[PDB]
């Protein structure tokens, strides 16, 4: 593949370089158009820049955080941390929010890897060994309302069973109700006058449960989950804008007041260098 | 207020016009249709589509 | 070698090699050529 | 029940009216019954909310 | 002797000609079409209303002046009220449609300014107040007035600050979208053709509005010496290829 | 199996089922077609809603008891507010129909009672007055609440006579008009399918009714013993293959 | 495989929306024999509602 | 490939894709048709 011809002299009737951008064209100029080219070869195919690559790798979606303690007397596990959930969402977190809304709509399977590590912030004679269970409550499912109900039987839920300080992997096929995902929803849910507005309010696909299985030992032990997720097979149409200000909310647009410009004022004149 | 089979029957009144014989949404993962074998069914999915046949026999 | 059933088991897709960037810098209805004169 | 994918309302009301004959008094009813289309699609198996325990049955 | 310049746009019962156009814009290169078979879910036989609604509605005018921010109107919104189209629209469950926008502004060879004309798929707006706070309803269907971003934040309301967007993008990349401009010095009309995009097949015309229209002046409206200091800006615009599905009692909408 | 007696007449998103006719009757033995170019002469594109203007309306219904006089309804008049068929209706400057008429009256076998369900086509009415007094548009415009041939005359308002037809011919001839009977004893419903017929190809709908429809109790109603003296007549009719033709402002009629 | 298929206007003395219950069938009735539909394809193969499925996990 | 010598060792059994509600739906000795009277 040639990246220049080679080109000369031009002394035509013919000018490429004056174009009309009032048409929203951005015409096709090069090198050889406006200066006198050698030819060179592209040696590259731009492979790193696929969508299935920009996305393909895993990003930290969400850090939550469960204990293993004696539950004796608690009046709400949920609130103890005895057990916790992550209403699934890939918004949380900003890294990996910028990239995707780059794009209005995308599709694509999903692949995630959970880490869980132990921590025993005070006096433990031992760490001791437990096993995690994370389970997807699909919406209109029995919510875990303890940490040993019998909804954590979850015998029609995909639940999976991993050691903390190891990772649990697998990959879910694309769940969306519509042909891809709305990265942006400029509707509400129904012609009311105080529903919520944006995507908040499309993305509900229930959220996911964890727990540790094993009773308590005499100390406390801290575990803290982190879920990675990584696209593949992905689909994404219609580009947008960049995020310049910053974000303040899971699925709404909105920026913050008063927030600071976000182009970089010059040191000097327009003439600068 | 009990369950009896009496929820099962729709009432009829002679002679009334123009008048509204029931009425329901069709949410078939709740309210009436809950418990009938569709409705029961339906609850182990998380999403559903298609066409949904209602028929009424007089008696 | 997939070894499992479903299809979002599989690894990553390939490039899709694609690649037209006209419908996003040239979606003008009348063809626009370049050299030319913009309007005529 | 969702109400972005919420989907409709059944009603049904006297169209000319019931008549009984003669000698016949009071309600009749109607029974009513629902099948899915061979159309439908459900998808994405999960728990029912329709059963739970608190503790493991025994013999 | 044709030029880019010059069109005639032929829709239902209703012409436009334009003796100064710069080229039109046909977004993602796709032209407006009806709704394949393989593509449906709705198993319903949808209503074409063609010519009585595939026609030319001109919304109100608006007033380019030295301090004007920006106007933005919703489609299908905007329409709302126009003629068959707006009926069919509140009558029907779903619908479905792709448009061509003309608009327009002219001035004389002493004038300067330059408008932005941008079609925007899928425009979710920003609370001004921040946080998670939500933009009602009533807010993001203005109608035929549009929203003018210029007036005041209201309460419920989106923030209309022009540099980002109504939404936390700059104002310099809106260009990925596709627009057009209107340079007084070369241009008077924008015309841009707007095929129906969605995640949807069909859906529903009035809880969710599938592109926001913007014009923003962007080189400051400059008139010749003691000329008045404003000019009209006029908006035209025609559904085509429309499509309504699943008729029945008429949509209440709040207020 | 199958008998003239159970019909189903799906039309639109509306369907219907008799148990109980007496074969249908199409006028003048011709079914509803829409306009050929060889008949044309306006040369606007007409607009052919389809779906969403053919389906069944069902107007309010009457009630037959033994001093009953026989009420009638003019075409396209009774469907003027019928979801977007009456939205076509005054929006545009011309429009042209056929419908199909389902008359429903059930009973019982002990009761007796014979009604004549009859189409007259262009049903010029007579003023109550005589000499060469007019009917006022009012008058002869209704709406779904038809005239009723048993309320009192009212000044402007034509002669309600029933034995006349409301023309100065006797109600006994009026069985060369397409109809047909509704006797409690052998029938339920009564089905007529009129063609558009008029000496225009396309008129205004809302100047110009070109049918009345005309329900008349002929043997009296004669209930059992002891059993309420009244039955209800209900009246559901559905516009076929409609066309709509040189849209505009909207009428605004008279009151 | 169609999901619906294309269907007018009818006005027959064949009325499939008229059955007897009594007998302990159901009758295999569709959209489109009392609403004028269009065709739409399935897209879908009922899988995941397989018994094996359902019991296999 | 199974590693495993006895047949309960192997992986799910595969899609019926038999399907046939008849049994349950249709299970009158004379044979309805839809459209044709139920009762004659
Ligand atoms: C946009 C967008 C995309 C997504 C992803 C939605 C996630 C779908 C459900 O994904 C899961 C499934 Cl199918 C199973 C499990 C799971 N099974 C056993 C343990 O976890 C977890 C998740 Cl997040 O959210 N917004």
């Amino acid at each position: 593949t040639v990246a220049s011809i080679s080109s000369g002299p031009k002394h035509t009737q013919k000018v490429p370089i004056l174009t009309a951008n009032e048409t929203g064209a951005t015409m096709p100029v090069l090198p050889s158009d406006s200066i006198e080219t050698r030819t060179t070869y592209m040696h590259f195919n731009g492979s790193e820049t696929d969508v299935e690559c920009f996305l393909g790798r895993a990003a930290c979606v969400h850090v939550t955080e469960i204990q293993n303690k004696d539950a004796t007397g608690i009046d709400n596990h949920r609130e103890a941390k005895l057990f916790n959930d992550w209403k699934i969402n890939l918004s949380s977190l900003v890294q990996l929010r910028k990239k995707l809304e780059l794009f209005t709509y995308v599709r694509f399977d999903s692949e995630y890897t959970i880490l869980a590590t132990a921590s025993q912030p005070d006096s433990a004679n031992y760490s001791s060994n437990l096993v995690v269970q994370a389970m997807y409550v699909p919406p209109g499912a029995p919510n875990p309302k303890e940490w040993d109900d019998y909804t954590w039987q979850s015998a029609s839920n995909p639940s999976v069973f991993f050691k903390v300080g190891d990772t649990s992997r697998f990959s879910v096929p694309y769940v969306g109700l519509a042909s891809a995902y709305n990265c942006f929803y400029d509707g509400y849910s129904h012609d009311d006058a105080e529903t919520q507005y944006g995507i908040t309010v499309l993305n509900h696909m229930g959220s996911m449960a964890f727990r540790i299985v094993n009773e308590h030992d005499e100390h406390k032990t801290l575990v803290k989950i982190r879920v990675y997720h990584r696209a593949k097979h992905v689909e994404a149409w219609i580009p947008r804008a960049p995020r310049a200000l910053p974000y303040t909310s899971i699925g709404r647009t909105n920026y913050p007041k008063n927030t600071e410009p976000v182009i970089k004022k010059r040191k000097g004149d327009i003439k600068s260098y | 207020t009990k369950d009896e089979v009496n929820s099962y029957l729709i009432p009829l009144n002679a002679n009334r016009q123009n008048e509204q014989v029931f009425g329901t949404n069709l949410f078939i993962g709740d309210g009436v249709f809950k418990t009938t074998l569709l409705g029961e069914i339906v609850q182990y999915y998380t999403h559903w589509s298609g066409s949904l046949r209602f028929s009424l026999m007089y008696t | 070698i997939n070894y499992y059933k479903d299809a979002a088991s599989t690894s990553s897709a390939g490039q899709s090699l694609s690649m037209d960037p006209s419908k996003f810098t040239e979606p003008v209805k009348d063809l626009m050529l370049k050299g030319a004169p913009a309007l005529n | 029940p969702d109400t972005y994918t919420s989907a409709g309302f059944l009603s049904c009301w006297y169209q000319t009216s019931l008549i009984l004959p003669p000698e016949t008094t009071g309600q009749v009813y109607l029974l009513s019954f629902i099948s899915a289309c061979p159309d439908f699609k459900l998808r994405l198996m999960k728990d029912t909310q329709t059963i739970s325990q608190t503790v493991a049955l025994t013999e | 002797g044709y030029s880019d310049r010059v069109q005639q746009i032929t829709l239902g019962n209703s012409t436009i000609t334009t003796q100064e156009a710069a080229n039109a814009v046909v977004c993602y290169a796709e032209w407006p079409e009806y709704l394949p078979d393989v593509d449906a879910s709705d198993v319903n036989k949808t209503s074409k209303p063609d010519t009585s609604v595939c026609r030319f509605y001109t919304l109100d005018s608006k007033t380019w002046t030295t301090g004007s921010k920006g106007w933005c109107w919703k489609l299908p919104d905007a329409l709302k009220d126009m003629g068959v189209f707006g009926q069919n629209m509140f009558f029907h469950s779903l619908g479905r449609s792709g448009y061509t926008v003309h608009v327009q502004c002219n001035a004389t060879k002493f004038h300067s300014g330059c408008l932005l004309v941008v079609v925007i798929p899928e425009h979710q707006l920003a609370s001004h107040e921040g946080g998670n706070v939500s933009v009602k309803y009533t807010f993001t269907h203005p109608g035929e007035r549009g929203i003018d971003l210029s007036s005041a934040n209201e309460v419920g309301g989106p923030v209309k600050d022009v540099v980002y967007n109504m939404n936390g993008t700059l104002l310099g990349n809106l260009l990925i979208f596709p627009h057009q401009f209107i340079n007084l010095r070369t241009n008077n009309t924008a015309t841009i053709v707007i095929p129906y995009i969605n995640s949807v097949p069909i859906d529903s015309m009035t809880r969710h509005n599938n592109v926001s229209l913007m014009v923003i002046p962007i080189a400051p409206l400059t008139v010749p010496t003691g000329a008045t200091p404003s000019l009209p800006i006029t908006v035209t615009i025609a559904p085509m290829c429309t499509e309504f599905s699943g008729i029945r009692s008429k949509s209440i909408v709040p207020q």
